[PDB]
């Protein structure tokens, strides 16, 4: 029978089913392709979907369909997992902003420290200490500082991991990326 | 209204650009604008019996 | 029904309070020295003259965090 | 004198009347409990019922908050080990050291950091338990049945909307087209439900 | 609102008013303002139950000022 | 010794007690430091005896012609807390007092949030902290 | 009674009074220790950062000219309130005043049935980046929800300090060395301390403290990935067992056995 | 505007075109309502391909707006009848032109309360900015403002 | 404001249908979703196309002729001043040049790289404990069950 | 370095500082420094950042507008405060289809779907003709009567059936260009556009097994289209709800 | 009060019909984005409040210095007169005015009505600008401040400053 496009039995492959639309050039997705990346010459695509993955998951689209394109769920059903979902964030944000007070403090006492270590070896020595040029007798030593730094600032391509998709035996949450239970 | 439909294209150097069609225009009122204010101005410093 | 653990100790977080506060104290050592028969303690001896101030009241008891209660704090 | 005033000789001090009926609150709170861990609710640490809570619920995430060993862990360095590995990947002719004593400098150096960021930690732990933590003493903030007054007052408001009638009543759920499928005459979408 | 509610008085909730805002260590309460309700602060006064009150002459309502003691 | 807690609290931890010089306000302190030790107070009577002890009339607004935020200066406090110690027979040795007072300060000064407290962790009360995370405690 | 904020039972600061440092450091100070001293001046009434939501729901985003352009015929400014997917941010991720809500999802739905916004994608994802506040990881935003730049900084910092105490025991490492370079039978050093200490130890020499070192090392090249070939049995074939592997015996004392563990599909 | 619409046609040739639009306009002039705008705009390139009549989708569309002023009983007979027009693919209609979302909400107004002929005289491209609009026209603006109120006085107690 | 009258119709139509030619020595306007569409000849035929849009429309119908369409150029200054409009644009392709990606050099040696760390990552994950229900069978599982049931002796 | 220095030799100097010049200058000096500073100990990035523009730096009357004229002009209130760049705006930085694909007659559009418990790949000319048959997890072995389903829609698989489907692909590529007269004969590439659905295991492999046929296939454009679920039909029941 | 909607409680000190909170039909309040100036979420905002505090301060007296001519010339702006006070002013509530019952609250959904907030968009200053000048200018306004001559407001101001009420409420002796 007729599914939609994210549906379990959608594009099937048999004898009698037969895919539906254009399916090539300009298609059947023309104005519904959520995500369109050019890829940079000399870049494996590998690095793309990784940071379309990466994007897609960290921002919980890829929850989100995943979890209404397998199985239905009558709206009292979303709306519990939804607003629970909501208000374990509200919960945790308000942890993480204790936490984040608190280490401001640590920070501080640190600079603190560094303070302490400023009159203790005044102040010039601790910026040669850092890193300071005094040493730069002419331009190039300045020119092969930088461009130690240079050669760092180069972000060279992060591989940001993925959580791979968990698949149970009945599916009671197909957004399962953990083996831990949960109150569906 | 009709300010808003008149926009344009046209191409500087290389590149496309959307200028608006009577800015230069309006650079030239907005000046001789400046210039009055300026009279009026030395004109209420100027002596006054 | 999984509750928070500590629920059994839980203080009453309107009114323990009371308990503490000096007003309280003034009154009931007050009319247990009346008696005769309770040696003052020297605290009692002291703010018998200088009574604690009148208008300071708890947040608990005023609903207000805008008050400033105290005259000290 | 010499212990708290909350605790007494047998155990910690019964005032509400719940606990002298109950008097198996006095004594155990659970399997990490000991006499002088009695009105200190939270058990020592590494304990059970160590934990300290927020807003009722205890918190269990410590490590994942400073980037310790969680899977959103906080990564040290990385220019370097990919730098390497570019290394390693481009030829065989040519094998190059100086990546691999800049990269293992880079690690020499994180183990400190680890150590003290860990140290930190447990100092904020310390002060979480000192000045935020309410020792398990109020009600969860985190499930929506905690919240159900909140939603009280919107299916109040849809009411009020409706001339006060009905009261967690919704709209019924029509159809994927039920708009284009009916012919004049019949609802092609769903009303309110005292207009029905 | 309906027909077996009680049919509240002016008196019925200055009375409440001042109650409540004595519960709550209120220095002022706003209080509706009726022959037999001013009446009552004015005797209230006499005896000392409470600090002061006054009468705007606004229509609606006016004022009264407890007196707190020992706590 | 847990005399010394209530006095560093009375130093520490109150905003403006008034000038602590003043043979009024030193006697209020006098009076309910020796009602801590003896037991015949409990240290949060004692405490919200002390911060509610009448000083002068009008307060704030002679506070408001000397302090900004309303904090004075902790030098006062010490001095008079470490005198009615000495005054009072607390101590056998009598250097004692001065230096428990003055020692268990420099350890809080390190800390995160250190001159407030959360009301219910501050003294006595059904729930305490355990005796390594009490405030100014020696075991700290 | 509870913060607003994080729930804290006490109003944030580090420190109050004039005096603290002062009388903290009393000792220092008569000495004049503390007379050049920086650290008694920078960080003496230093407070902490106001770390709060001006704008719990944002009534301030977008800033006024963007309302004009939230109609239905600027796909870019549509654009630069969505997901790179075309959807909408929770209330709680990207707060909005609500007039920007109601305009941009009608917008949306217009644009849609018009043809100029496509059903979904952000056509405009690259191009209105510029408009987002990208946050560098090099600087710091005092409000954050974000736990890891914070600690990312605290690091940063850490670190910097720790090279100073390197680079300052080194220095004088190389000196109380050089000495003898500079003098070599000169002294300077007790006969005791000649006694005693110029023999190899632990804290002076040692030759290597932990197992595994590296011996044999050799200029040779490196090999060829996956020279070996792989094994006679199958590892794929075999099926992982956890739970049942060994036999347990149960500490549980009284009491039904938790459903949640075992008895409970995941 | 009283009322705008959005039209996307199909790009026939220009005498059909042509013949349409006069329909259209026939169409609105009959049931007794004015032409404020007839703006026409290129054969552009949609985000979502348009089945016309023919049921044969398609890649490009002519974009037509307009901008009437009817009465709302008879401009029901006007959409259904530029929606029943084969020439058209796609028409979006635009009632909110008169109270936009924008003003009477807590007295954003000041020196009146809902003053509704504000964004009746004024024409759709005005209420609604197009995306080419820059901080250029914050200076056309002032131009037209300055001078519109030098001559309005003057010209209009002329006769 | 300009009301189009009855008798004004067809003049303005065509007007307006003509603005869009496919020559003429001034600027062309823009759409009001800001776009400059394709130029149509006289009876609406596309003959230029923006440059955009040539690939798509080359890439649908090939047989179709159509130019790529320059806007007419107007220079402020001198060629001095769009010299330095040059640098200017130069220049942001240069910082942009910088913060895009690095991509170190060549391709392959990346590719190998990042598969070689999925790889490590899919063998460190395979190490996870999973829950008692995945792993083991509905046999089992009927043998817990009987055992339940019975429990009661 | 121990040669002596004697302080009454000096004078000359101190006499010169004497002078209100000097004083003038160490004023200015010091009153430029007591502005508030933010650096606090010597950072390397701001130094790198100051250098690189001394680099980049290296390589490099009318009568003031009152309030009341400010007053006059409502417009340039609205200037000062505007997000909008004033000039000559870039139309790239307009156009709808500024970001977006560029296709070509010749391009292949390469399927990559991955399902929960399967994965497949297909092949697509731009006229829409299908060029070979969906090569799936199923199809090629690989599936049934085995080691379990919750290994049956995993990564290895996806890269095994993409793999194997990119092999036999490109020989029925040259048969189906040598039809038309394109040769293709050596040091071509085929431009393709990977298109992947569905935020499954089997997708990252999938893509790795085209990664390692660069040298054959040359990706343009990657895009994936991946359904989303606004609302619509029901799915099909699962087991709690 | 365990019962859900009943939570508000029995304030008498409110400005409401019922002195029940949760029968009033009128300000439906909203218990997760209130509350953080006022304590709970449930009690009156500080400019409805018609019980007040010892040492906290009451209502401001709103204008609409000059009139201080006589006083102190260094004396600033009295902390009671302020320009904008609305006794009425409708407070955002979410359940109220952004009300997500009727769907799957997924991230736009929900019915607004934008007449709570003043609204922040450019299109009314724009659409409303004109060369007659404004109200003030105009001077429309008939009546004034309600009560007639104030000595803050309007007329100039003699003598003290009476802050707290001491003298406002006393009762005459004669
Ligand atoms: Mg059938
Ligand atoms: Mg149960
Ligand atoms: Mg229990
Ligand atoms: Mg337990
Ligand atoms: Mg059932």
């Amino acid at each position: 029978g007729g599914y939609m496009m994210y549906h379990r039995k959608a594009m099937g492959t048999m004898k009698y089913s037969k895919w539906k639309g254009a399916h090539g050039g300009i298609s059947h997705f023309y104005g519904r392709t959520p995500m369109v990346e050019e890829v940079r010459p000399n870049e494996p695509i590998t690095l793309v979907d990784r940071r379309i993955m990466h994007y897609v998951h960290h921002s919980r689209l890829r929850h989100f369909q995943l979890f209404r394109s397998y199985q239905e769920k009558s709206n009292s059903t979303e709306c519990k997992l939804r607003e629970g979902e909501m208000l374990r964030r509200r919960w945790h944000r308000r942890l993480q902003k204790s936490f984040i007070a608190f280490m401001q403090f640590k920070t501080m006492k640190v600079l603190e420290d560094q303070a302490r270590l400023v009159n203790t070896y005044g102040q010039a020595a601790v910026n040669a200490a850092l890193g300071d040029p005094w040493n730069a007798t002419d331009n190039v030593a300045r020119e092969r500082k930088s461009a130690a730094v240079r050669r760092q600032v180069r972000a060279l391509p992060m591989v940001n991991v993925v959580p791979k998709h968990v698949a149970t035996m009945k599916q009671i949450h197909n957004d399962r990326f953990n083996y831990r239970w949960r109150v569906n | 209204s009709e300010m808003f439909r008149a926009y344009v294209l046209e191409r500087r150097g290389a590149t496309d650009v959307v200028t608006h069609r009577d800015a230069e225009r309006a650079a030239a009122w907005s000046q001789q604008r400046q210039r009055e204010y300026d009279a009026y101005c030395s004109l209420k410093e100027a002596p006054h019996p | 029904y999984k509750m928070p653990k500590n629920m059994g100790v839980a203080p009453r977080f309107d009114t323990w309070n009371e308990k503490y506060e000096p007003w309280e104290h003034m009154k009931r050592m007050g009319r247990l020295v009346g008696t005769g028969f309770y040696i003052p303690p020297e605290w009692y001896n002291h703010f018998r003259m200088f009574p604690p101030i009148n208008h300071n009241f708890q947040q608990e008891k005023t609903l207000n965090p805008h008050n400033a209660s105290e005259p000290t704090q | 004198r010499q212990h708290d005033s909350g605790v007494n000789q047998y155990g910690l001090k019964p005032t509400n009347a719940y606990d002298y009926i109950n008097p198996t609150n006095l004594i155990n709170f659970g399997r990490g409990t000991t006499f002088d861990n009695l009105g200190v609710r939270r058990a020592g640490r590494g304990e059970i019922d160590s934990s300290p809570s927020h807003s009722g619920s205890p918190v269990f995430t410590q490590a994942k908050l400073i980037g310790l060993s969680g899977e959103e862990q906080l990564t040290m360095c990385q220019s370097e080990t990919m730098a390497l590995r570019l290394c390693m990947a481009k030829a065989g002719k040519e094998t190059c050291e100086r990546e691999s004593r800049a990269l293992d400098s880079c690690l020499g150096r994180v183990g400190h950091l680890r150590r003290a960021m860990s140290e930190a930690c447990w100092e904020f732990n310390d002060w979480f338990i000192q000045n935020v933590s309410d020792n398990h003493t109020k009600p969860f903030q985190h499930r929506p049945h905690d919240w159900r007054h909140f939603y009280a007052q919107e299916k109040l408001v849809r009411e009020r909307q409706q001339n006060g009638h009905a009261y967690g009543r919704r709209p019924k759920q029509f159809s994927f087209g039920a708009r284009y499928v009916k012919t004049d005459g019949y609802g092609k979408r769903p009303r309110l439900p005292y207009n029905k | 609102r309906r027909r077996e509610e009680n049919l509240y008085t002016p008196i019925y909730d200055f009375c409440h008013r001042i109650r409540e805002a004595t519960e709550q260590r209120k220095r002022f309460v706003v209080v509706p303002s009726t022959i037999e309700t001013r009446g009552c602060a004015r005797v209230m006064h006499d005896h000392g139950l409470v600090a002061g009150f006054r009468d705007f002459h606004n229509d609606r309502a006016f004022a009264v000022e407890l007196k707190y003691f020992q706590g | 010794d847990d005399m010394f807690i209530w006095l560093c609290h009375t130093a520490m931890s109150v905003l403006n007690p008034g000038d602590m010089r003043s043979r009024l306000i030193y006697n209020h302190l006098r009076i309910l430091a020796e009602s801590v030790a003896s037991g015949e107070m409990t240290q949060r009577t004692a405490f919200r005896f002390f911060e509610s002890a009448v000083r002068s009339p009008a307060y704030r607004e002679i506070a408001k012609r000397q302090l900004e935020g309303g904090a004075a200066t902790r030098l006062a406090g010490i001095s008079a807390a470490a005198d009615v110690m000495r005054r009072m027979g607390l101590t056998r040795r009598p250097m004692s007092s001065y230096f428990e007072l003055y020692q268990r300060i420099v350890e809080r000064s390190e800390a995160m949030t250190p001159w407030g407290f959360p009301p219910l962790f501050q003294f006595e009360e059904r729930l305490s902290l355990e005796p390594r995370l009490k405030f100014f405690s020696r075991a700290s | 009674r509870e913060g607003w904020l994080f729930g804290q039972q006490v109003q944030l600061h580090y420190h109050r009074f004039p005096d603290e440092q002062l009388i903290t450091n009393l000792s220092r100070w008569r000495t004049g220790e503390t007379v050049g001293d920086i650290a008694m001046q920078q960080f003496r009434n230093a407070q902490p950062f106001d770390i709060e939501d001006k704008d719990p729901q944002g009534v301030q985003r977008p800033s006024p000219e963007v309302y004009m352009k939230l109609n239905y015929k600027n796909p870019a400014t549509i654009s630069r309130f969505l997901t790179r997917t075309g959807h909408m941010y929770p209330a709680d991720i990207l707060p909005l005043n609500p007039e920007a809500v109601v305009k941009l999802r009608v917008a949306k739905a217009q644009a849609i049935r018009i043809g100029l916004y496509p059903r979904f994608g952000n056509p405009f994802w690259f191009r209105s980046q510029k408009f987002r506040p990208k946050a560098y990881q090099e600087n710091y935003d005092p409000t954050t929800y974000s736990t890891k730049r914070t600690v990312e900084h605290f690091a940063y910092n850490w670190v910097q300090t720790d090279r100073i105490r390197r680079y300052f025991r080194e220095l004088e490492a190389v000196h109380t060395s050089g000495s003898a370079s500079a003098r070599g039978s000169g002294g300077g050093t007790t006969a005791e301390h000649k006694q005693q200490d110029q023999f190899y130890s632990p804290e002076n020499q040692p030759i290597s403290l932990h197992r595994n070192n590296i011996s044999y090392m050799e200029d040779v090249g490196r090999s060829v990935k996956n020279p070996t070939v792989p094994g006679l049995m199958s590892t794929k074939g075999m099926k992982k067992k956890f739970h049942n592997l060994y036999s347990s015996t149960s500490t549980k004392r009284m009491g039904f056995s938790n459903p949640t563990l075992g008895i409970k599909k995941v | 505007v009283f009322y705008s619409f959005v039209l996307v046609m199909k790009p026939r040739q220009r005498r059909f075109t042509s013949q349409a639009l006069r329909e259209i306009g026939v169409a609105v002039y009959s049931n007794g309502g004015l032409i404020r705008s007839i703006t026409n705009e290129g054969i552009m390139r949609p985000y979502s391909r348009f089945r016309d009549a023919d049921n044969t989708p398609l890649t490009y569309a002519r974009y037509i707006i307009l901008q009437l002023d009817m009465g709302e009983e008879e401009m029901g007979k006007v959409d259904k009848i530029i929606r029943e027009h084969q020439d058209v693919l796609m028409a979006l209609k635009l009632n909110n032109l008169e109270r936009p979302v924008g003003i009477r909400s807590g007295n954003k107004e000041l020196q009146a309360a809902y003053f509704p002929l504000d964004t009746f005289t004024r024409l759709e491209e005005e209420i609604n900015w197009s995306p080419q609009t820059s901080a250029d026209i914050y200076t056309q603006l002032e131009m037209n403002w300055k001078e519109f109120s030098r001559t309005r006085w003057s010209s209009f107690l002329r006769n | 404001i300009n009301y189009v009258p009855h008798a004004q119709l067809r003049e303005h139509i065509d007007k307006e249908l003509d603005k869009y030619v496919a020559g003429k020595n001034e600027p062309y306007p823009l759409n009001f979703v800001g776009q400059m569409p394709f130029l149509e000849d006289g009876d609406g035929n596309i003959v230029e196309v923006p440059e955009s849009l040539l690939s798509n429309h080359m890439a649908e119908h090939p047989d179709s002729t159509a130019k790529p369409h320059e806007p007419h150029t107007s220079s402020s200054i001198s060629e001095a001043a769009a010299f330095e409009e040059r640098m200017l644009r130069a220049m942001v392709s240069a910082k942009e040049e910088d913060l895009k990606e690095w991509l170190g050099d060549d391709s392959r040696a990346l590719s190998e790289t990042i598969d070689d760390i999925s790889r490590e990552e899919e063998e460190r994950e395979a190490d996870i404990r999973v829950a008692r229900s995945m792993e083991e069978t509905d046999a089992e599982r009927e043998v817990s069950r009987r055992a339940y049931i019975e429990r009661g002796k | 370095f121990i040669s002596p220095q004697l302080p009454q030799m000096d004078w000359r100097n101190m006499s010169a500082r004497s002078s209100e010049e000097s004083i003038r200058e160490e004023m200015r000096q010091l009153a430029e420094n007591d502005v508030m500073q933010h650096q606090r100990v010597f950072n390397e990035r701001m130094w790198y950042e100051k250098e690189e523009e001394h680099r980049m730096k290296a390589r490099s009357p009318p009568r003031v507008l009152g309030g009341d004229y400010f007053k006059t002009r409502f417009g340039y209130s609205l200037v000062k405060n505007s997000e909008m760049t004033q000039g000559p705006v870039d139309y790239s930085q307009l156009d709808m289809w500024g970001e977006m694909p560029r296709y070509t007659s010749d391009m292949v559009f390469l399927y990559l779907v991955s399902r929960r418990r399967n994965t497949y790949a297909v092949a697509y000319t731009y006229e829409g003709k299908r060029i070979l048959n969906t090569y799936t997890a199923g199809n090629r072995g690989l599936k049934g009567g085995d080691r379990g389903f919750r290994s049956e829609g995993s990564t290895d698989n996806g890269h095994q059936v993409t793999s194997m489907y990119l092999n036999d692909l490109l020989p029925k590529l040259r048969e189906m260009r040598a039809s038309e007269g394109r040769p293709m004969g050596r040091g071509e590439k085929v431009e393709l556009v990977v298109r992947v659905m569905g935020f499954y295991n089997g997708r990252q492999g999938a893509v790795r097994a085209v990664q390692d046929r660069a040298n054959e296939f040359h990706v343009r454009y990657f895009e994936d289209i991946t359904p989303f679920p606004l609302n619509g039909p029901k799915m099909p029941r699962g087991v709690f709800k | 009060a365990n019962h859900p909607n009943r939570q508000s409680g029995i304030q008498f000190l409110t400005h409401y019909n019922t002195h029940q909170r949760f029968r009033v039909n009128k300000d439906y309040i909203d218990y997760m984005h209130w509350g953080k100036e006022q304590g709970q979420a449930r009690l009156p905002h500080r400019h409805q409040r018609v019980a007040f505090d010892f040492n906290d301060q009451l209502h401001p007296t709103r204008i609409g210095y000059a009139w201080f001519a006589s006083q102190d010339p260094t004396f600033g702006h009295h902390p009671d007169l302020s320009s904008s006070f609305d006794p009425n002013y409708r407070v955002f509530s979410h359940p109220e005015h952004w009300n997500k019952m009727f769907t799957k609250r997924r991230p736009g959904e929900g019915d607004i009505d934008l007449s709570v907030l003043p609204s922040r968009s450019l299109l009314g200053p724009l659409m409303a600008h004109s060369d007659t000048k404004g109200i003030p200018y105009f001077k429309v306004d008939n009546r004034g401040h309600s009560n007639g001559r104030v000595p803050g407001v309007n007329a100039p101001f003699f003598g003290e400053f009476d802050q707290k009420m001491m003298q406002a409420m006393s009762r005459p002796l004669n």
